[PDB]
């Protein structure tokens, strides 16, 4: 019984979203790859290189035209005619456009593909640009975060395979299931916020009792994600549980909203 | 065509030109070109970084306390090492000393990363260069169980287990949807494992893909999440409370018990799965002890890492030794100084950057990152590189040198430095390892040796995790809980102008961050990263870097199938996002 | 002394008396006494429950919606089954119908508990009656590996693994602190496994102790916690949201993915560890197919369980069949009606309770729980018992009967009822099991057979977990999300006077709760639990219960060491807190 | 090197605390038994029965007099001369007194041993009585809950072994580390309580969004435990996360504070 074809491409990025995917606890990434999808192209994991990798890319997008899902990690730079990111001797943007043309739908993994992330922070030397400003004629599901949560990535994949449809999205293209509520609206330190019980300097008595991180710059009040509910790494922790405020890493432009340690 | 001599090599761009773009099973974007002679032997090799983002430019104007979070995103594979170098650099500039528990927890973060990064590289990135996955379908499950049981005490070895793994692979391939195995190099004559060893190795590939997720739960406890954990200038944010009200809000005995459980499992996997598989690859591929030497018998470099005395970065503190060897003289390990302008310098005469004088090298406190895409004649156009022009500018990677010398960094470099400084544990491990393979010491200076040293280091790091955990627990038993210093948190307490260096040994080699602070903001932030050294382009003297040297002189069986090129490049664990930043 | 005849037994209390108090490796408090003749054969057996709490009294005047939470605390081993029987009883009284997903999730809760309870009993409670732990120290690790590999595909079988387990046991006992193994029955002539089978079994005891903790994560997802998950009258409180804002506050795709991962792991452990170990115990202990028959060839009872059609408790809906057999006539499976006053009755002429007429039985809707500690003419005194007087009152357990007959309940009873009703899956499983042992069908009616049926049922329940999970996902794909009916939640909507029955099959056998509601409060709440049936004292005709019958006619090798008594009692999985409530 | 002797006895109980202990994820209960302590008497797990079990009990409390820890699960009934709970033909209370006299310290596991739990709820037919009303001359550490959290039980054991001292306690004898704060002061649904966002009937739209359970009877505001932070079963869930209000099960008298569905 055939599995759905998936092409996974990489622009300007740090590879954190691929690393997050392989951390999945349920289903294991092994079982996603062997039993749920056909991961037919992926630079980080595939055996073939060079001309052999170009043959796989060409063959899959032609054979499965109109029927594969395109996963995108990273983004295209518009500076230097696109040659800040080079793939087979040519601008990355050319490979992005050819892969997008045959896809049935696109998943934009991470803040890079969704919005820009760190390379797009001031002064954006390469003119790094998110996927939806280049590809304008295809369904794009944004899954933001730096990176997104591992078991969120795998839950979105299983939803699409099991239910044979795209997740319903908000006005920005984010899945409602995991991005519909703010971090601060499901945070276990909210009792302390409401009582005016705050950490004021690192490792003070308040910090040692798990008081709220608002005065240390927490951006939870303006950030939509699942970190305070689903949590990270098989439910082990999340940024605030281990004592650091949320940076805002799921939101467009979070690097340029002032210092991480200045109040929301 | 032309020819010249450097470092004992004859660099000759006559003959057939081969291009490998993209290089896969690495982090990020790389292109490689070679020329081969009439005997199918490489006489020229060209290393090219095919991406750039500009973190050094983006960091200007930031608050120094925020810098770690930005530079962490240089890389998601070596996640955390750039945050560590950043907080070290900012603390060096301002004059901050952290508490002992913060230093111990940082050392746990770094040892955890070494274990994770080395394990995933061995199986998921390099493994398919050595294991013929499709040949595993021809194996006898009972003979596979016998082989595995001869090599290890690991429990998972039954004939039924190996039959079940084989059958899962059979069902996966039978419909033609080969996924990550499509159009691979299967059957190439350089695949030398017997079928039973291929099925054992493939089973272990799957076990490692599952198990690696558990290792980073240590980063989740102390750092909130992985990838990309959190840190602070002044220590760590993970406040400790063992025996007071509100321990539910802090690192408590339950959280510490979780960490101990992960340490034990991590050591057992590395020692009983990874270590025997590395030795088996060595037993079946002994000729690779004489291929890919490159610079490893000439020039090697380590900064050192793991300060065991808090806030002391000297020789008596660092558990992983630093030093440099040049000119093949392993009897004189030289001291490294990251402030000395005559030591670390970067050249851009063969890279896509502007300097006022491209014939000189700049120390990072004098560094310039002014991108300039200028490929010259590439037999196509500026947006269609058919053949890079290695006589001119050919990469987004700058060219670092040490006292003007081209160096190799990473696990093999570190092992050679520690061995020749006389570290007793290293000498005994290396000697025992080469004895078991019936090879001379010189066999470690090779593509095979890089792989063997990486596995040895995963074992070393798993041991040090337990040592550091025990040190933390001793402090807690003595009532010493502190995790942050905040005396100099506020900008009004800092010098008006100051500068600092942060350094460590990342999984791939020597890492430095150079930072200058003025008026409360970052004035300059320059990074030199391990893959920047190894993947370097040429300099004004025409000297070649570690990758180009290791490829020189290599025989190819089938020019159109670049398996030998992939084996040697992957042995260094290239990280291209790191190299360019 | 006296002698009388009942149920084909000669009950004779002449001769030597043996006492076993406490019975260990059970839940709660039990005392057993026997008489043995000068041939070391049991001629009299006495079952005594040595605890009481009084839940039926405590429930009076409570809100019916709260009852599940109180009665769940009847037992922490069979945790959840009393909550399920309670919500069934209150819904039957008031006239509530739950949505399909609530019924499917309840069936998942019950199948999870069957898997968990049966696994822990096999290894942690009964295992050491069959496995000689100290004899494992004499095994050869290679011969242990060869045995395990001949029996199963399970991966964990290397010679080095078995050596490591044996060395852990060797270290554990080397300081003379034998812990749970101290003063055991090791070396008794009835221990028949070879050393290699003892080491295999001991390794699996440790693997099961670790793995059982994972199974109950399914209870944590749907029910909050284990032990003692949460439930509601009207369905379940675990609201579902797959594709809308706020799914992070509900059972979502990530929570369902966790449940599926646990189901697959649970099936794999039961089928490849527990099942082959049960068959191995059978192969080495065939004489125990003829010991401990008791009532199992005479009278057996099941109410049935797992309604597949929501709110339908009839024969076409229940996946685990109900029925009764009496007089050894397995050709006549009779229907059970829990409302009929002539079917289920409890007697107290030999128990510590008051009735108006102790020579008759009372149906639970007419039940009375009026405690009366009156041990009569014991050897010793009322606070220092040397011998119970089984001619008068001797237990805190009431004596249930079905149409006046004494019955056995539990896995063997259910297997016999399903087999003789012609359930295809049961017939095939039992036939294949007994063929593998070269034993007749009658061999299942025995102490060995109770153990074999328990392992069969764990495999059956793990298969049904997957079936129920798939049914839930089919409803979600069709947009059917509902988990609670609330139109009769408020007391003003209920009948002023009503009564109901909730019934199921717990791990140990047939369970019923009978409730009467009047004026918004509980007026009567009577429980009859599986170990109440099995551990029952005598009735006015002198008829004996399942434990006392199974112990009759048993040979003992060494009177002072009760191994044969413990083997037979533990084969029923006694739960004494359940029996007395 | 010798391990600390532990004697574990059982009064009137349901055995939930023993079951909770064996669920421990870190350290595994296997490793606690083999390597951390010497579990020298325990009716649920031991090989020996009857006269052989009585010999173990006698030998251990004699050879290790003054040196063992006594763990108690359940409680003694005062009714019917104590014969509502019989061990070796005598009242359980006699075994409790003999075991306590030789102990260095006593751990009262669960609400039964700490306070009374379900058998002590009105009208308390057996006169079930908590440990500290019978044993008045020994240190008693109360670890309440029905049952307590698995990884709380194992963390208290590891603390005592590692640090060679009893945990610091509140005025009721509960370890400060896990019982110092209320469920409601670390609850991830507190944002909803503060906003007046409540479930009003089961499976309403509020319930499907994870709103606060106060109007459904949640007793989190008056209950001290670790369920909303440490959570249950290797961090997988807790009562409120799966949609039921807290019953109050760690607090003295929780069964007789009104219906579980009446507001706090
Ligand atoms: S820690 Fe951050 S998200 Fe949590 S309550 Fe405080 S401000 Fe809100
Ligand atoms: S659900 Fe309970 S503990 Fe949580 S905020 Fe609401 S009332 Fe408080
Ligand atoms: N290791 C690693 Fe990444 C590289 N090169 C860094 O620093
Ligand atoms: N199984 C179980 Fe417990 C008993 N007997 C109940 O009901
Ligand atoms: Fe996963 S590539 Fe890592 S930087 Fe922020 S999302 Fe991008
Ligand atoms: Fe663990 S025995 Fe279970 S009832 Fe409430 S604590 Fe008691
Ligand atoms: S920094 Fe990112 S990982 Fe979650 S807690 Fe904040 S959205
Ligand atoms: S019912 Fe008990 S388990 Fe925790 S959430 Fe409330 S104290
Ligand atoms: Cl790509
Ligand atoms: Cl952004
Ligand atoms: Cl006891
Ligand atoms: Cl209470
Ligand atoms: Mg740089
Ligand atoms: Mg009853
Ligand atoms: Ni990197
Ligand atoms: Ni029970």
């Amino acid at each position: 019984k055939p599995r759905i074809p998936v092409v996974w491409i990489h622009g300007l990025e740090c590879t954190c979203c691929t690393e997050s995917f392989i951390r999945s606890a349920h289903p294991l990434a092994k079982d996603v790859i062997l039993s749920l999808i056909s991961l037919d192209y992926d630079d980080t994991l595939m055996a073939a290189a060079g001309t052999q990798a170009e043959e796989v890319f060409e063959d899959i997008i032609t054979q499965y035209n109109g029927k594969y899902i395109l996963a995108v990690e990273g983004n295209p730079p518009l500076g230097e005619q696109g040659m800040f990111c080079i793939s087979s001797g040519r601008p990355f943007i050319e490979k992005l456009k050819r892969a997008a043309a045959g896809a049935s739908a696109i998943i934009a993994w991470g803040t890079c593909a969704s919005w820009g992330c760190v390379q797009a922070a001031r002064p954006n030397p390469t003119q790094a640009t998110p996927i939806d400003k280049v590809i304008t004629d295809k369904p794009i599901i944004k899954v933001p975060g730096c990176p997104p949560i591992p078991d969120v990535m795998s839950a979105i994949i299983t939803y699409m395979v099991t239910f044979d449809r795209l997740p319903d999205v908000d006005r920005m293209g984010r899945p409602l299931m995991f991005y519909g509520q703010r971090i601060h609206d499901k945070c276990y330190r909210r009792a302390h916020f409401d009582a005016g019980e705050f950490v004021q300097s690192w490792d003070d008595d308040a910090a040692r009792k798990g008081y709220c991180l608002y005065k240390m710059g927490c951006k939870g009040p303006t950030t939509y994600n699942a970190c305070s509910s689903t949590r990270w790494n098989d439910g082990v922790s999340f940024p605030i549980q281990s004592g650091h405020g949320c940076l805002g890493c799921a939101e467009n432009g979070f690097w340029d909203r002032g210092s991480f340690y200045s109040r929301v | 065509s032309t020819q010249y001599e450097t470092q004992g090599y004859t660099i000759n761009n006559a003959g057939r030109r081969l291009v490998v773009d993209p290089i896969t099973r690495i982090e990020g974007h790389m292109r490689c070109e070679v020329n081969i002679n009439d005997q199918n032997v490489i006489t020229n090799a060209v290393s090219c970084g095919t991406m750039f983002r500009g973190l050094e430019i983006i960091l200007q104007g930031r608050d120094p306390r925020d810098a770690w979070a930005f530079v962490e995103r240089i890389c998601g594979v070596c996640t955390g090492v750039h945050a560590l170098a950043s907080v070290y650099a900012i603390e060096d500039a301002i004059g901050i000393k952290v508490p002992d528990n913060a230093n111990i927890i940082r050392n746990i973060m770094l040892a955890t990363l070494w274990c994770h990064d080395h394990l995933v590289h061995f199986y998921q990135l390099a493994g398919m260069d050595w294991i013929d996955v499709l040949d595993a379908l021809k194996a006898d499950p009972r003979k596979t169980s016998e082989l595995a049981q001869s090599l290890s005490s690991w429990p998972k070895s039954s004939p039924g287990y190996f039959f079940d793994v084989q059958n899962r692979l059979k069902k996966f391939v039978e419909g033609g949807q080969l996924g990550i195995f499509r159009n691979g190099y299967w059957g190439h004559p350089q695949y030398k494992l017997p079928p039973e060893a291929n099925l054992m190795g493939f089973a272990h590939y799957l076990e490692a893909l599952d198990f690696q997720r558990e290792i980073v739960k240590i980063h989740a406890v102390f750092g909130g999440k992985n990838p990309h954990p959190n840190w602070i200038v002044g220590g760590m944010p993970c406040a400790i409370n063992i025996d007071e009200s509100g321990a539910v809000g802090a690192v408590n005995m339950e959280r510490l018990n979780l960490v101990q459980s992960i340490i034990t499992r991590t050591a057992d996997f590395i020692n009983n799965v990874m270590i025997p598989d590395a030795l088996a690859i060595g037993q079946f591929n002994k000729p690779w002890s004489e291929i890919g030497t490159g610079l490893s018998d000439k020039c090697v470099l380590s900064y050192g890492a793991f300060p065991d005395i808090a806030n002391d970065f000297g020789e008596k503190s660092l558990l992983m030794p630093g030093g440099a060897v040049i000119n093949g003289d392993f009897n004189n390990v030289l001291p490294v100084d990251l402030v000395d302008p005559q030591q670390v310098q970067e050249f851009v005469d063969h890279a896509w950057y502007r300097y006022p004088n491209d014939q000189v090298g700049r120390h990072p406190f004098d560094g310039i990152t002014d991108p300039w895409y200028n490929p010259g004649d590439v037999k196509g156009s500026d947006t269609n590189i058919q053949q890079l022009n290695e006589q001119e500018r050919y990469s987004w990677i700058k060219a670092p040198r040490w006292r003007g010398n081209a160096m190799e960094v990473g696990p093999l470099a570190r092992t050679l430095i520690a061995y020749h400084k006389g570290d007793a544990a290293t000498v005994e491990s290396v000697d025992r390892m080469m004895s078991a393979l019936n090879l001379p010491l010189s066999g470690i200076q090779s593509t095979l040796g890089r792989i063997l040293c990486r596995a040895h280091e995963a074992q070393w790091a798993a041991g040090k995790l337990q040592y550091f955990f025990d040190k933390l627990m001793t402090n807690l038993k003595n009532g010493n809980l502190a995790t942050a210093s905040t005396e100099k948190w506020e900008p009004a307490t800092w010098p008006t102008e100051c500068r600092g260096v942060g350094f460590t040994e990342a999984a791939r080699g020597a890492l430095g961050h150079w930072a200058a602070i003025r008026d409360g903001k970052i004035d300059l932030y320059q990074c030199v990263v391990p893959t920047t050294w190894n993947a370097s382009p040429r300099d004004p003297k025409g000297q070649i870097g570690a990758y180009e040297a290791a490829l020189m002189n290599t025989k190819m069986a089938i020019p159109e199938q670049p398996l030998e090129i992939l084996r040697t490049l992957h042995s260094f664990d290239p990280c291209l996002a790191c190299s360019t930043h």
